């Protein structure tokens, strides 16, 4: 069905690939030749979890994991009982990730708008790639993957901070976290604005963007305004997501995988300003 | 207000003391039957 | 073209703001225009409003920054050189384990605990300062309520887990990287924080409501062109710009929000942040002493 | 040594590719088995020229079937992105 | 009593009610079940 | 429970996180139900009963605005359910197919809604969208180039007129519109900023959705010194008509 | 009237009941199956 | 009790019937199949 | 009026259901016999 | 009991009667290979 | 009709929709023999 | 049979039928060259 | 269906049959030679 | 021939080229996932 609203848009054309064959909506989603790929690739790789812990030893939501291959492979194909399974549970996700946003990319031009929403996604894209191809590999093999486990993902992040001593003093990182941290500030602002905005104190109108600039200027110091606060929002977002990949890509490769983040600051304690 | 007469209130009201006190016949057995398998409520000193 | 910045800029008169209620002060008249404010936004700098509560926020948060940086100076010999040096390795130390809950030495948590009461007390006027200034120009106070989470989180750190612990010992110092340690260190000694439930959930909502921002913010850029940053009037008014919004999301997800309903999905995930952050922080140690064995009691 | 020896891939790969880009008669094929046979064409051509002249030592070893495939793989791989490039003048001809 | 259909919608009362119902039973099983004297399915141990 | 039991408080908290969370997460969805509902049943369904999901939509919302007007929503009278379209096959889900001109029917991504046929009134309660002739104190920050007197060129190239006034926006300052005097019909006709590049290129201003000649299409202001919602909705759409329906030949 | 007619109403409930009394029985036979494979309820002490 | 079909739509209360019946009846059986005592599959040693 | 079609059309649908619907239960239970035959189920409380 | 289909749009309930049975066919076939019993691939070990 | 189709193309596509099926259904049986002849599954109780 | 037809369109119906087919296959060809015993590219692992 | 003529569909579908079964013969050819470098499908025990 | 009334092969050409191209790729790793078959 439609929303009450949409017969007017369902209109044809505005795809990359195959025309007219996949130009249709199956309920609420539309589909196309990018989500066909995208459900391919997902129940694939949904299956090849399911597969994976079949063979495992428990079927307990939280302690499923996909695990990497061993360091003995590096760079190369594993037998897939033997972590074979989570490069290709890695090529289907990064497949279903990669035509997810190609279909928003048809989406968007069906409906005559921008392309920043699958633009921003690529950056959760490009993070999960750093995560799992770019950082293995310049470290030189598959098992720096994190497994695909709620809980040994975790764990993995876990070892993999404390082996740089402490995390925290990675610098990149620290961005990483000023840049979340103020994301998360300007989203509850921008949502307590908006709805005060709309649902006023009793009895009273609902209030203008003029009333929202003044309580943001009383607040903050001074005004972005209804565009500038988007635009604010999406920049925060994607730099705190630019940024942890730069601090993984930073840590192992560039810093030494036993090396020490704390440490690392000690070049500014040891300037000639103070050292001696 | 909820758009509702008061016949059609007191309609749903009757069905709904009927439905709840069939609902409470139920539990109660339940719940005797429950004490003859596993009795609740120890002494103070256990069971 | 993409919004990301105005290509021509206007200038014009300075906003003096809507005006009050009966029940404020006359507010300052600074009003200057920044060019490169203008560029991502707007270009106002004013006029800051700034009555008692905000007098006294800041009063009260100077007094406890001022004790900080005065203990900071003290613990570095007062040699400024090394105050550079040293900074983000300074810190105004809770008090030690041995006083409990009691006022200790100056030298020994006495001056974090009159730097912690400060800091307190100016954040709490700083919230009752939002509270008032929506609350004068006749809107609704959910800014402050999301505030408020903040609030208690900072609480739950400083204070109200050093309460059920009873000791001012388990909390953060007043230092940059000595802060740090305190998190790592705090962690590490209640088994593993990964394993707090509770901090799985703040963790949870604090990516959605990076991933919520992402998609609202490249939304709403993405409809601009058809006057999809008023979000008020195309509330109020349903136009062609929330309709593709709408719709954008509906054939990508199955579902879509309305103008009003995406900032009450922004405002929940932000506010549950820091609400089940202070939760699991509440239950970190009064509760649960070791996270990795309560996982694994449980998975 | 044969590796950089096996240009003869990359060489009769322009070639073919060449060739079947002005042999393609009608427009959008292209988007037909031209551009797509120019790429699967190529690991052939260098498998065969790897097997002519592996058996004939050039960089004066000859190889077995395993080693030959070893050292033709990369050639074979390169051309199968060096097939593609080179009709591409095709359509950059008209 | 029958006033408080009036004060409520019995739709959104009566799904209310329901859900409320089913998530009471649903925690008190599980009470019950994680409990060694009443686990009726492995037993006291 | 007690210290040794397999119950214990941080689980009983999470459970009670989960169903608040759950409810939380209904009250959101309901929420997100105040526009496009009920749900329009394509073909082969039986339309006798309505479509709405499980959260089912909450009644209708009703604002208070300024001059103690009053708005409830959904906007139905804003939806323009029939339009100029034609299903592309008799399937469900099947995309639809414009009968006339979609430039002039409103039909895709040149769509708009039946806005209110009346301008914003902002604050003090005068239109906020006016010609900068009208807003007397504001100027072009000649920081930045100057539209005005750029002739506008179409999207294949051909000139399409000539950038008369720049419309902005007041207490939120910031250019929404150009006027645009068409060619040679003596007509002014409105061009939205983002669907315009006002960077002089070489010497003008360029707008790629449509192409020179369509400015005279584009759909005028009743008034001359304000612009209502209706009208702007109805500009907007006839340029976004451009980037599906347009390609001006330019192959 | 929230979608349906009295008469549509009844023979709705009609099958409705009248198939919720199958589920019913179809699930007492896998009870009793059930409970002849593997009783529950122990008692206090076991198995 | 037939007027309940006067208030619900009779489709959505149906089909969230099936999805509740379904629900429950895959939890009823992973519990089962959870314990030693009522696992069907293995047997009684888990 | 009703919620989509006509009583021939759901007879219609409702024979070859059925009829689709018998057969697919038919195979399953051959199914499970032969399955049976290979490896029965529900053990006794000591084992197999 | 064919009054059902004066209810449901047959078309949609036939295709979600197709995703379910071949969902909850996977599940048990995964269920069974996750055994050692019943593992028909490799057998008694797993 | 939905689809869009009449009754003669209905029965038209489903003949050689049949056919194909058929075909494929022979051919995965010849796997599934070939298969047995290199692979027999369904183990003993006490494996292979 | 041949009604089904009548709803569903054979373009799509088909083209859905071999993705869902093609990636029944995958799987188990994946799920055969996981096992020890149908590893016909490596045999057993010994 | 299309915009494709029984009498189009057939002359394309001769170049298709033609290039398809191009492609089979080379397929097969190469499974020849992979099989003559190393035959798949070993015994239950190894190759 | 029947088949090109369906599928007209202005479109449904490229997508078969690119499928035979991604099976051929899974079908190489797969190759190269063993030992017996790792041709490098
Ligand atoms: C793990 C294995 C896989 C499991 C998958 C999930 C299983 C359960 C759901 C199965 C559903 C099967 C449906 C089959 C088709 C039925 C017939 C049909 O098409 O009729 C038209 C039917 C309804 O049409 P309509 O009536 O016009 O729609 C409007 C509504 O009626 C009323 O309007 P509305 O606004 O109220 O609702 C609109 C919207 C409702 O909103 C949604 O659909 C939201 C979907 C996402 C919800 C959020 C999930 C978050 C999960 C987090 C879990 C974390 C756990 C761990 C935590 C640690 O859509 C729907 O109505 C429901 C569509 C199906 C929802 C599920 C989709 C897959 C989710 C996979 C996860 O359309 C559909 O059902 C959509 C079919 C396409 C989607 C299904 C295929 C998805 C494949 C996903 C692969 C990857 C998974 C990962
Ligand atoms: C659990 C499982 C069952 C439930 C499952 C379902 C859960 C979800 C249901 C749907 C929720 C929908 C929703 O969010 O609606 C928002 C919606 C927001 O308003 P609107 O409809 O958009 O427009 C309203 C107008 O614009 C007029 O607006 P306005 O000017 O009145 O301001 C609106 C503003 C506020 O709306 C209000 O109603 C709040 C103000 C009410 C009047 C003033 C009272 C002040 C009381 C202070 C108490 C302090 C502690 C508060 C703890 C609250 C939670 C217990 O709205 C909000 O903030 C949104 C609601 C969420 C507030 C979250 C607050 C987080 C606090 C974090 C910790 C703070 C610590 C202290 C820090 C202090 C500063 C340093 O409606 C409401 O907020 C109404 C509901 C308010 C609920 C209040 C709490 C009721 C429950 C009490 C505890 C019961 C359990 C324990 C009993 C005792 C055991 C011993
Ligand atoms: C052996 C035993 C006996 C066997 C039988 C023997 C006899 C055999 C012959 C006779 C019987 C066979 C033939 C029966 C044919 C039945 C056909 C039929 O029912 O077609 C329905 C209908 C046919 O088309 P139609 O005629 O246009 O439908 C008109 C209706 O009035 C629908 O109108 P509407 O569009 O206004 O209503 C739409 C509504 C329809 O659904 C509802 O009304 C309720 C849906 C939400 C239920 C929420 C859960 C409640 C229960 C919780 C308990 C556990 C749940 C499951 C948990 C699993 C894991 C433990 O769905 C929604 O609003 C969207 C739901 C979005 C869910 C998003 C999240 C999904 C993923 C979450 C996890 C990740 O198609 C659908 O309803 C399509 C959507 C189906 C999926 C619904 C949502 C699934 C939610 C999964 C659980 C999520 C929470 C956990
Ligand atoms: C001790 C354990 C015993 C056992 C003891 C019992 C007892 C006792 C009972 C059953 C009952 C059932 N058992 Mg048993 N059962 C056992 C082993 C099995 C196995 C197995 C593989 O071993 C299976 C498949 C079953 C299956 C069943 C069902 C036939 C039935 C569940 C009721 C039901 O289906 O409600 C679901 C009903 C519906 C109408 C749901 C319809 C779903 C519709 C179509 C829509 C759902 C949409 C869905 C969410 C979409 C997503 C699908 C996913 C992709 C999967 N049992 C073992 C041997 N079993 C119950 C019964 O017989 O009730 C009559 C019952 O009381
Ligand atoms: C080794 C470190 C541990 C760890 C130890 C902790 C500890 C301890 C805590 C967290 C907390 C959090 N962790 Mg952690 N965390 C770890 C790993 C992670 C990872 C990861 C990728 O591995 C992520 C994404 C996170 C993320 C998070 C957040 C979800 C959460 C912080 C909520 C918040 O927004 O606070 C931001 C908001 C505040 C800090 C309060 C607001 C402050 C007030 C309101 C503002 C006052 C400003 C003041 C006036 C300015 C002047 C002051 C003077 C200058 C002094 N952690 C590992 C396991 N983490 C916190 C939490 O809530 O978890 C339960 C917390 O206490
Ligand atoms: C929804 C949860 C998120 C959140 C929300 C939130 N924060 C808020 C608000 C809201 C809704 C306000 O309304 C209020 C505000 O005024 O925002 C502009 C505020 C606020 N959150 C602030 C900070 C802040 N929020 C943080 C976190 C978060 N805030 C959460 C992630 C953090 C972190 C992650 O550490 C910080 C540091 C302030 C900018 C402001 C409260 C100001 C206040 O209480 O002032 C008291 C006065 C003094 C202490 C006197 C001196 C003032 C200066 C020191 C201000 C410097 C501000 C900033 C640059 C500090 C950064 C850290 C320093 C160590 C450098
Ligand atoms: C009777 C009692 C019992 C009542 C009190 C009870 C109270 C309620 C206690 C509550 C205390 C709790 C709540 C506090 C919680 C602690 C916070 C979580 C701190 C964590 C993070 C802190 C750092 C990140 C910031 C430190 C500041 C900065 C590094 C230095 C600034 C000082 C200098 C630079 C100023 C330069 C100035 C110079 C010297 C030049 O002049
Ligand atoms: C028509 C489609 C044809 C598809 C043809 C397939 C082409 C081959 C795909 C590339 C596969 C390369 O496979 C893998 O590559 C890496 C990258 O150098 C090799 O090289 C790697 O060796 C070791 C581990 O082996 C690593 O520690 C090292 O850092 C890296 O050099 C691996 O040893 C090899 O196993
Ligand atoms: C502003 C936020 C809200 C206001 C504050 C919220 C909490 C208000 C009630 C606090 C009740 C006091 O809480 C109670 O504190 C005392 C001492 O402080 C603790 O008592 C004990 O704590 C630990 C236990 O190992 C030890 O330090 C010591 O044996 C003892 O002090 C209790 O375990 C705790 O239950
Ligand atoms: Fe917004």
């Amino acid at each position: 069905a439609m929303l009450s609203f949409e017969k007017k848009y369902r209109v044809r054309g505005g795809t990359l690939i195959g025309g007219d064959l996949f130009d249709f909506w199956v309920g609420p989603f539309y589909v196309g030749i990018f989500g066909v790929m995208t459900v391919f690739f997902a129940l694939i790789g949904i299956a090849l979890i399911a597969w994976n812990t079949a063979l495992g030893p428990t079927w307990n939501l939280w302690q499923i994991s996909v695990n990497p291959p061993d360091a003995k492979y590096g760079l190369g194909f594993a037998p897939l009982a033997e972590g074979g399974i989570w490069q290709w549970v890695s090529i289907c996700a990064t497949g279903a990730f990669v035509t997810w946003a190609l279909r928003e990319v048809e989406i968007c031009r069906k409906l005559g708008i921008g392309f920043h929403v699958p633009f921003a996604f690529s950056f959760a894209i490009f993070a999960y790639v750093t995560l799992v191809v770019i950082r293995p590999v310049l470290m030189g093999s598959w098992s720096y993957g994190f497994p695909y486990g709620i809980f040994t993902h975790l764990d993995w992040v876990s070892n993999t901070g404390y082996s740089y001593g402490q995390f925290h003093y990675n610098p990149a990182h620290m961005i990483a976290i000023t840049f979340f941290f103020t994301t998360c500030l300007a989203l509850a602002l921008h949502g307590g604005l908006v709805l005060s905005a709309l649902n006023p104190d009793r009895g009273e109108p609902v209030k203008s963007p003029e009333h929202e600039n003044t309580v943001f200027r009383d607040l903050v110091g001074y005004s972005i305004g209804t565009i500038g606060i988007h635009r604010l929002g999406l920049f925060l977002a994607l730099s705190a997501v630019f940024f942890s990949a730069v601090c993984m890509i930073i840590s192992g490769p560039v810093l030494a995988e036993g090396g020490s983040w704390p440490d690392w600051w000690n070049w500014w304690r040891n300037l000639p300003i103070w050292n001696p | 207000i909820s758009g509702l007469s008061e016949a059609e209130a007191k309609e749903f009201h009757s069905i709904f003391v009927t439905s709840f006190f069939l609902f409470i016949v139920v539990a109660v057995v339940a719940h005797i039957l429950a004490w003859m398998w596993r009795p609740w409520l120890p002494k103070a000193t256990g069971y | 073209y993409q919004n990301i910045f105005t290509q021509v800029q206007v200038e014009g008169p300075a906003y003096a703001g809507v005006p009050l209620r009966p029940g404020s002060s006359p507010r300052e008249t600074q009003t200057t225009f920044n060019y490169w404010l203008g560029k991502i936004g707007d270009a106002q700098v004013g006029p800051v409003y700034l009555g008692f509560t905000g007098v006294c926020s800041l009063l009260c948060g100077f007094v406890a920054i001022e004790i900080i940086g005065l203990n900071m100076l003290a613990s570095v010999d007062w040699s400024p050189i090394e105050f550079l040096r040293q900074f983000c390795w300074l810190a105004l130390e809770p008090p030690k384990p041995e006083y409990g809950l009691t006022i200790p030495p100056l030298k020994e948590g006495g001056w974090w605990l009159m730097a912690g009461f400060f800091l307190t007390v100016s954040i709490a006027l700083w919230w009752v300062r939002t509270y008032r200034r929506s609350r004068a120009l006749g809107m609704g106070t959910h800014v402050s309520w999301a505030f408020a989470s903040a609030i208690l989180l900072y609480l739950a750190l400083g204070f109200i887990q050093p309460l059920l612990m009873g000791s001012w010992s388990e909390a953060p110092p007043f230092g940059v990287f000595p802060h740090l340690d305190w998190t790592n260190n705090f962690s590490i000694k209640y088994g593993n924080l990964y394993y707090n439930p509770f901090h799985c959930l703040s963790i949870a909502f604090l990516y959605g409501s990076a991933l919520l921002f992402a998609m609202h913010g490249a939304t709403i850029l993405a409809v601009s062109r058809y006057g999809g940053e008023r979000e008020i009037e195309q509330m109020l008014d349903r136009g062609t710009a929330l309709e593709r919004a709408a719709l954008f999301w509906r054939w990508t997800m199955g579902f879509n929000a309305t103008a009003e309903s995406i900032h009450r999905w922004a405002w929940w995930f932000a506010v549950l942040c820091p609400l089940t952050g202070a939760i699991g922080i509440i239950l970190t140690g009064p509760v649960v002493d070791n996270w990795f064995d309560w996982g694994v009691k449980h998975g | 040594l044969l590796l950089v020896l096996t240009a003869i891939a990359f060489v009769a790969t322009a070639v073919v590719a060449r060739v079947l880009a002005a042999s393609a008669p009608e427009g959008k094929l292209y988007c037909q088995a031209a551009g797509a046979a120019s790429m699967v064409v190529g690991p052939f051509i260098t498998l065969v020229a790897a097997f002519v002249l592996g058996k004939a030592g050039i960089g004066g070893e000859v190889l077995d079937a395993t080693a030959m495939l070893r050292v033709a793989a990369l050639p074979a791989f390169g051309t199968l992105f060096v097939g593609p490039v080179v009709f591409w003048f095709f359509r950059r001809q008209r | 009593m029958w006033r408080i259909w009036l004060l409520f919608d019995p739709r959104r009362a009566l799904v209310l009610l329901f859900v409320f119902l089913f998530g009471l039973a649903i925690i008190i099983h599980f009470i019950l079940l994680s409990t060694s004297r009443f686990n009726w399915l492995d037993g006291p141990r | 429970m007690q210290p040794g039991a397999y119950l214990d408080l941080a689980q009983v908290t999470l459970y009670v996180f989960w169903i608040f969370f759950a409810g939380l997460l209904f009250y959101l969805r309901r929420e997100d139900k105040r526009e496009g509902y009920p749900l329009v049943a394509d073909a082969g369904s039986g339309t006798r009963l309505a479509k709405i999901g499980v959260p089912a939509p909450p009644d209708p919302k009703t604002y208070l605005l300024r001059g103690g007007a009053t708005k409830t929503v959904p906007s139905t009278s804003n939806d323009r359910p029939n339009v100029a379209l034609t299903p592309a096959a008799p399937w469900p889900g099947a995309p639809f197919v414009p009968t006339g001109n979609p430039f002039a029917d409103g039909v895709g991504p040149g769509s708009y809604a039946q806005r209110a046929d009346v301008p914003e009134l902002g604050l003090d309660n005068l239109p906020i969208i006016v010609p900068l002739r009208a807003a007397k104190g504001m100027f072009l920050d000649p920081r930045d180039p100057n539209p005005v007197g750029m002739p506008v060129v179409g999207c294949d190239g051909v000139v399409g007129g000539t950038v008369t006034e720049v419309w902005v926006d007041r207490a939120e300052v910031l250019a929404r519109y150009l006027e645009v005097e068409v060619a040679k019909s003596r007509k002014r006709v409105l061009l939205p900023v983002p669907f315009a590049l006002i960077n002089d290129p070489f010497g003008k201003v360029s707008v790629d959705a449509i192409r020179g000649d369509q400015f005279a299409g584009v759909p005028t202001t009743s008034k001359g010194d304000q612009v209502s919602k209706l009208e702007e909705d109805k500009i907007c759409a006839y340029y976004g008509a451009g980037t599906l329906y347009a390609t001006p030949l330019r192959s």
